[PDB]
């Protein structure tokens, strides 16, 4: 079996911890949500290869900017996330996340992930984001962004509903090889 | 007096001094736990150390116990080690909101302290820890525990692929059924940030 490492970064509350959980338990968490998810190796096979992918969760807040780097060494792929319900997070992709990664994981393949895809057509979101002259990010924006930052690919998903989740990981896995 | 590692250099140097020649099976058992620890600990706690229900784990546990039981498998000095836990460690009645806006609910905290402070406990599950504080989950969780480990305790130190699926945690793994005493439970503020965190000091007995 092949051993690979995946690290997930992104702004706080953009949905990172939930994504991994749902990836390994087929269960969106509702009452006991860990800030940072535990060690879990995901078993995946794509294009005929069985891979064991260790997943490292991280804290994206500034408070933890000092600690994050201890998770970066020898990474095979990165999941850079933002939330579809938050345009603020997407902007941080270029602003904060891409610069940090290139610095610590210069050649590591990046996969840009739009989380909370279920909030794209959510009235509350829409309206709520309305109060700021912003609306949910459009798919075209993410792809555009991925192209801008040199990502291997771009994906959307919803942990809450599990849409595309399985897809994000498979892709991540391909890029890892 | 127990050693506390300041940085990776110290962490690394202390690490070289430890035992690393486990048997292949020994290495495999340790690495397997690190891949996912939910399976070992959750089961043992649920079953109180009786391994009869799931043979498939029996070998799995019985097997790790040995790696950890070898005579060469102990720690030379008295080292302080650290661990991070979610609020539910203190019972299903609690969650991470216990800390909101960098504040620990005092009413909630005090109940926990009366309940657990000074308590001596036996843990069915293995206890993962880190010699480096910044490594591990100690800063990213609500309750940070510093374990004072007496010399001669039996453990495995892992910071390489052979040993763990997550190199870079500067891990020290203690055996199941280890018993410890909680000396103090308190709230402390983080340097440079304003968030409180629940801090536990416990000693290995
Ligand atoms: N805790 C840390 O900072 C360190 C973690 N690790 C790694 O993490 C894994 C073990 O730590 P966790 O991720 O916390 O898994 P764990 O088995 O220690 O616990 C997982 C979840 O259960 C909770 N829990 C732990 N012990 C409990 C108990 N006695 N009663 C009720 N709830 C309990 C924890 O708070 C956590 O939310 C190992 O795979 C190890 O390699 C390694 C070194 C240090
Ligand atoms: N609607 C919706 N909410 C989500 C989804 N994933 C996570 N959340 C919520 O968004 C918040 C942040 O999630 P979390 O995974 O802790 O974010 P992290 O800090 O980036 O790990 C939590 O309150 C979740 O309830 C999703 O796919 N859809
Ligand atoms: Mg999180």
């Amino acid at each position: 079996a092949i051993r690979k490492k995946l690290v997930i970064v992104g702004d706080g509350a953009c949905g990172k911890t939930c994504l991994l959980i749902v990836n390994s338990k087929d269960q969106f968490p509702e009452v006991y949500v860990p800030t940072v998810f535990e060690n879990y190796v995901a078993d995946i096979e794509v294009d005929g290869k069985q891979v064991e992918l260790a997943l490292w969760d991280t804290a994206g807040q500034e408070d933890y900017d000092r600690l994050r780097p201890l998770s970066y060494p020898d990474t095979d792929v990165i999941l850079m996330c933002f939330s579809i319900d938050s345009p603020d997070s997407l902007e941080n992709i270029p602003e904060k996340w891409t610069p940090e990664v290139k610095h610590f994981c210069p050649n590591v393949p990046i996969i840009l992930v739009g989380n909370k895809k279920d909030l794209r057509n959510d009235e509350h979101t829409r309206r709520e984001l309305a109060k700021m002259k912003q609306e949910p990010v459009k798919p075209e924006e993410g792809r555009d962004m991925a192209n801008r930052i040199g990502a291997f690919g771009y994906m959307e998903c919803s942990a809450k509903t599990k849409d595309g989740v399985r897809e994000v990981f498979e892709m991540a896995t391909r890029a890892a090889l | 007096k127990y050693k506390l590692c300041t940085n990776k250099e110290e962490a690394d140097a202390w690490g070289k001094k430890q035992f690393n020649k486990w048997s292949k099976e020994e290495k495999s058992a340790i690495r397997d736990y690190t891949k996912n620890a939910r399976p070992y600990n959750e089961f043992l706690r649920m079953h109180a150390g009786k391994l009869d229900s799931d043979p498939t784990m029996k070998k799995k546990i019985e097997s790790l116990d040995k790696a950890l039981n070898r005579k060469e498998a102990k720690v030379n000095d008295n080292i302080k080690v650290y661990r991070g836990d979610d609020a539910w460690i203190f019972g299903k009645e609690y969650d991470n909101s216990i800390i909101k806006n960098g504040k620990v609910d005092r009413e909630k905290f005090k109940e926990i302290q009366k309940k657990f402070q000074g308590k001596t406990t036996t843990e069915f599950g293995y206890i993962s820890t880190s010699i480096l504080i910044d490594a591990g989950y100690a800063k990213t969780r609500p309750v940070m525990t510093e374990f004072k480990v007496g010399s001669g305790t039996h453990g495995a130190y892992m910071n390489s692929d052979d040993l763990t699926a997550y190199p870079g945690q500067y891990e020290l793994l203690l055996p199941r059924n280890t018993v410890y005493k909680i000396e103090k439970i308190y709230i402390a503020i983080d340097n440079n940030t304003q968030k409180e965190q629940i801090k536990v000091e416990a000693t290995i007995k």
